[PDB]
RNA sequence: AUAUACCGCCAUCUUCAGCAAACCCUGAUGAAGGCUACAAAGUAAGCGCAAGUACCCACGUAAAGACGUUAGGUCAAGGUGUAGCCC
């Protein structure tokens, strides 16, 4: 009798709202375009699925259209913030040591979860031998990185496919986007792009769990009164 | 390779006891003795005797008490009394228990000429330390 | 003597020779074998051949509110006694000859088409109940090894299905045969094809493809066609929930090639629902046993467009020459349209 | 005397359920393809053979024009044809019985 | 009589370090394969090694030493399957 109730004010009404956590105020194309985000890599790199968000090369260089990735980073932190609403887990995936530790503070920060380290065979596909039967296995998987250290696709975007999480990505303009749920074409190597990101999804996790705190508190007031 | 008394690799399904788990050479080192007596030590007479003793004790429980025995007997000699210690099982009814405890006590007794007594631990199951 | 007698499960264990290089490469086969059998099994503790009553073991200790004495079964009573343990040993050995055979497969020594079960239930309380296993293969492999010479390991085949689209398929590989069979079922079950189906009974367009050598050519049927299919066909098609199809399978016949090349063909058929939403058009069905009435079976979500579908006087579709020659009253075979039991 | 009792009572769904008569039956034959006539009959000089047919098997199944709720175990309910007797592997002698009863 | 039916107790490589399971992943779900530490699919357990223990130490020496190999040895330690003898 309460819980149809409970689920419809507090679990769907946030999915009838195009932009419930305003996502769209967090970034523009030109506050992306001054962390670099544009730049891509040599077009000798350049991976044919990333050929349709690319803007196009600027002496060999890939320029990444930033007016997509405006349009693709919206809906991944769009899904992002309503996953964090939910309470699902989001696990952080990169495997670039430069920003190894950035992330994993960024991840503690926001309440979430980081895999930076390198990913032993069977993490997700063999996770109940490994944590136990009753392991609970991330909602959503966020690559910053979505290559691995010699440049081949990380392992886990494929063992997220198999155990049907869904997965946010940078892809940049050398990487396969065709198994990223959410892809979001951008730079993946400035330090600038990488920041960027980082705010902007722990952004969007802490106002999504701020935001389902508040809507709980006044779901029990209005209740008993 | 060596074979006396050693529980062989299974494929993980045979459970074994503490002491089916050890082999001779952990006597001493991580298992005790199953009977104690003086008959061993230095200057000491009669180990014949009460070896012969042991090993009837030992025929003659398995048969007295058959398949309720969950482990091997520790017998136990002071003075002349003779203390039979025996783990069994919970499966035969208590009357019969103490059937077999008074018969076997009077039985024992007349036939080894000393007070003898039995002392019996009951467990659900087999205590089982490993599966091999 | 009695210090030179041993236990049972010592006598047991040297009669049997179970153990020994006899049985270690199977160097001794077994038409006769020597059988194990429980000699402690209905042996109760106080009966022996005197026939004595001990009051408190084999009889009840107080009757009628005293204690019992010490009594011993007469001559006559006695042997009634003896007597009836003979008969309920030989009875004991009759039902346990007594056993319920299983049903065959596609032959006698197959193990094709014998049902494994349902997969077995997962850690956390998962279970499969609606799900049918079937085994496809089963080869024994044979592998040269650096130091043990040729071993044998167990190759199996297996697929999975509720009967209501969801079917998968596993191989299973280990030494035992049982284990091959359990390691195939379950991992099946987590390698699920949705399969579409047309009113739940057939599949909703003919299907031609190769996968590897292996064609297979499928035809969409109607309501009590059966299944006139490759054998294993038959048997995954029962397990989809497909009950009219026909299939043809030319080239090689490699079971795992047909059972994976099956699977991807199944998987990849488009539903009226989408050739509707893909060419915004209606899907009209015409039935010859419902005359020129039109029956709508799909119709597009969005927009309906107005511009009618070209009609190119002669489409450029590829033809199968078998198809041709049978419409033709060209294709003779003694061996096609034979009756068959019902599948 | 009654023949479509037996078809209603609870000794017939025990054995048979919602099934057809001849859904667990099973011709003993060689090769892959079976022989295109079942064999004649099943009673032979009171006899039965070892492998009954669906029909013979059962004596309380009685192949009669009123009971027709048997009778359409053997007609498709999809295109009104009468299965030919390999289909439900019933012997010559009670296809042909099944077919006079059908008409 | 049969160690070429076995238990029991052992020789041997062993003055070895490997063996057998339960899973996971790659190869189009072919026979097969599964490691890179600035790490790229392997892993939670068992047995052996190791550790520990005995002897005078943490050294040494003992002991230990899996699975498998030689149908290796022993029916005459004892027991025992099968076959045979019972003036
Ligand atoms: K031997
Ligand atoms: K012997
Ligand atoms: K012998
Ligand atoms: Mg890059
Ligand atoms: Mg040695
Ligand atoms: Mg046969
Ligand atoms: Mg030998
Ligand atoms: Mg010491
Ligand atoms: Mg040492
Ligand atoms: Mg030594
Ligand atoms: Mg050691
Ligand atoms: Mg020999
Ligand atoms: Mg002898
Ligand atoms: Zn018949």
């Amino acid at each position: 009798e309460d819980s149809t109730d409970f689920n419809d004010k507090i679990l769907n009404e946030p999915l009838k709202h195009s932009d419930f956590f305003n996502v769209k105020e967090l970034f523009s194309v030109r506050s992306l375009f001054d962390a670099r985000v544009h730049l891509g890599h040599k077009a000798g790199c350049r991976h044919r699925f990333m050929e349709p968000y690319i803007f196009g090369s600027r002496l060999d260089h890939d320029i990444i259209d930033l007016e997509q990735t405006a349009t693709h980073l919206q809906l991944a932190l769009n899904f992002t913030a309503h996953m964090a609403y939910r309470k699902g887990i989001i696990l952080f995936i990169s495997r670039n040591r430069q920003f190894s530790y950035l992330i994993e503070n960024m991840a503690r920060d926001c309440g979430e979860y980081a895999h930076t380290r390198y990913f032993r065979g069977g993490m997700l596909t063999n996770a109940r031998l490994l944590f136990g039967p009753t392991v609970r296995l991330p909602d959503l998987i966020i690559f910053l990185h979505t290559l691995n250290n010699i440049f081949e696709p990380h392992v886990a975007v494929r063992d997220a496919a198999k155990m049907n999480i869904p997965t946010v990505g940078i892809v940049d303009t050398n990487c396969n986007p065709c198994l990223i749920t959410y892809p979001v074409p951008g730079n993946d190597d400035s330090p600038l792009a990488v920041h960027l990101y980082c705010r902007l999804f722990q952004t969007a996790i802490t106002r999504a769990k701020e935001k389902r705190q508040q809507v709980e508190a006044l779901y029990r007031l209005q209740g008993q009164k | 390779k060596n074979r006396a008394a050693r529980v062989r690799v299974s494929k993980g399904d045979k459970p074994v006891t503490y002491e089916e788990a050890h082999a001779p050479h952990y006597i001493a080192h991580r298992k005790g003795w199953l009977s104690l007596h003086t008959g061993n030590l230095d200057g000491e007479d009669h180990a014949a005797e009460r070896t012969v003793e042991d090993v009837f004790l030992r025929k003659f429980m398995w048969g007295t008490f058959p398949g309720c025995l969950a482990d091997q007997l520790v017998l136990k000699r002071r003075g002349n009394q003779l203390e039979i210690c025996a783990v069994v099982l919970r499966q035969l009814s208590p009357h019969k228990y103490y059937f077999l405890v008074g018969y076997s006590e009077t039985l024992l007794s007349y036939f080894y000429k000393c007070p003898v007594r039995l002392h019996l631990q009951t467990v659900p199951s087999k205590v089982v330390y490993k599966y091999l | 003597s009695f210090f030179t007698k041993l236990t049972a499960d010592e006598l047991w264990k040297g009669a049997l020779a179970e153990t020994g290089a006899g049985a270690k490469k199977g160097r001794g086969k077994r038409t006769k074998k020597k059988k194990r059998k429980d000699l402690n099994r209905g042996q109760i503790i106080g009966e022996g051949r005197y026939g004595f009553l001990w009051p408190g073991l084999n009889v009840p200790l107080m009757k009628n509110g005293a204690v019992q004495t010490i009594a011993q079964r007469s001559k006559e009573e006695q042997e009634k006694v003896e007597a009836d343990m003979i008969q309920q040993r030989e009875e004991w050995d009759r039902k346990k000859k007594m056993k319920v055979k299983r049903e065959r497969g596609w032959s006698g020594n197959s193990w094709g088409g014998i049902s494994l079960g349902p997969p077995d239930p997962g850690p956390c309380g998962e279970t499969y109940e609606d799900f049918d296993t079937r085994i496809l293969e089963v080869r024994n492999v044979f592998t040269m090894t650096a130091k043990e010479g040729r071993k044998k390991s167990i190759r199996v085949l297996v697929a999975v299905g509720n009967g209501k689209g969801a079917a998968g398929f596993s191989i299973g590989k280990a030494t035992d045969r049982m284990d091959a069979f359990r390691k195939a079922k379950n991992r099946a079950v987590h390698h699920l094809h949705y399969i579409e189906r047309y009113e739940d009974h057939t599949i909703f367009h003919d299907i031609s493809l190769r996968f590897k050598r292996t064609h297979i050519k499928m035809k969409k049927q109607p309501k009590g066609y059966g299944l006139r299919c490759h054998r294993a066909i038959i048997t995954i098609c029962r397990l989809i929930g497909i009950k009219d199809m026909y299939a043809k399978v030319s080239g090689s016949i490699n079971m795992l090639s047909l059972t994976q090349g099956l699977f991807r063909g199944l998987s990849r058929q488009e539903t009226h629902q989408q050739l509707a939403d893909k060419k915004g058009l209606h899907v009209v069905e015409i039935r010859e046993e419902c005359g020129p009435l039109p029956i709508v079976v799909a119709s597009p979500r969005g927009p309906l467009r107005k511009d009618p579908e070209p009609e190119d006087e002669v489409p450029d579709v590829k033809l199968d020459w078998e198809d041709v020659k049978t419409a033709q009253g060209m294709k003779r075979s003694v061996w096609s349209n034979l009756k068959r039991a019902a599948t | 005397d009654e023949p479509w009792k037996y078809l209603e009572s609870e000794e017939y769904q025990e054995r048979y359920g919602s099934r057809p008569v001849w859904a667990d039956y099973r011709r003993n034959h060689k090769g892959g393809v079976p022989p295109q006539r079942t064999r004649k009959t099943c009673i032979r000089r009171n006899k039965v053979v070892g492998n009954p047919c669906p029909i013979c098997r059962d004596h309380k199944l009685h192949v009669d024009f009123r009971n027709v709720k048997l009778l359409e175990q053997f007609v498709c309910a999809h295109t009104g044809i009468i299965f030919y007797a390999p289909y439900t592997g019933v012997c010559v002698k009670q296809h042909k019985r099944l077919t006079q009863a059908i008409q």
